[PDB]
């Protein structure tokens, strides 16, 4: 088992609060295969100015997706 | 002459024909016809 | 693993501080055949 | 008898090398594939 180092010894765990109508805001992006989104190069070889087939796990292209967006916490003042 | 013109396309159909049977020959090779792998040498290293 | 959860991030900004951050899209991957379009350098820029 | 994990400095040699037999019918065994092939200095292309 690696160490990693001493847990927190905080009493209490930082208040969480959750507003879904301030969260609910969405602007999803398609996948676009033809821009080359979510493509991961294949490790076992590289082709160089060709154009081939190839069956590897790739994204749907249209797909908006799952999209999850990070937003500040609340906060007074300079105090959070 | 032109993609239009019918006889200067059948020209080219000519000379694809001819391409079509020599590029199958290279592709061949490469299948591996249920071979683990496409060259004898590649297999005679990875297997008994 | 079978499962994931997203951990959500909360930013400690100061009101005055508070920013927009860039929004991150999950899309799932499924084996799929995808033709692809490759360049001198080799890196993909354009797929179907 | 299976595992010999260190090995003298150098283990590799010239021969090995493929500038040595550069412009050369030789056969390679590099890293799992083994093939006919001749070597020919040229400029980079395709993925490092």
């Amino acid at each position: 088992y690696v160490d990693v180092g001493p847990d927190s010894v905080k009493s209490a765990c930082i208040e969480v609060d959750i507003q879904q109508t301030f969260f609910d805001k969405t602007w999803p992006r398609p996948i676009d295969v033809s821009k080359a989104d979510g493509i991961i190069y294949p490790q076992g070889r590289t082709y160089s100015n060709i154009t081939i087939t190839y069956q590897g796990l790739f994204p749907y292209q249209g797909d908006h997706g799952d999209m999850y967006v990070y937003s500040a916490g609340h906060a007074t003042g300079t105090t959070p | 002459f032109t993609t239009t013109n019918e006889a200067f396309q059948k020209v080219q159909d000519a000379v694809n024909n001819n391409a079509q049977a020599l590029s199958k020959l290279a592709s061949e090779l490469s299948n591996t016809f249920g071979a683990i792998s496409a060259s004898i040498g590649d297999i005679i290293q990875r297997l008994d | 693993i079978k499962y994931y959860s997203i951990i959500p991030h909360s930013i400690r900004s100061i009101q005055s501080d508070r920013k927009a951050w860039a929004a991150f899209y999950v899309y799932k991957l499924q084996p799929l055949t995808f033709l692809l379009d490759f360049s001198v350098d080799g890196y993909i820029r354009r797929a179907i | 008898t299976d595992t010999n994990s260190v090995c003298p400095k150098l283990e590799f040699a010239n021969d090995t090398k493929i500038a040595s037999q550069l412009g050369n019918c030789v056969e390679y065994s590099l890293y799992g594939v083994s093939g006919r092939g001749v070597f020919q200095n040229c400029t980079a292309v395709g993925v490092r």
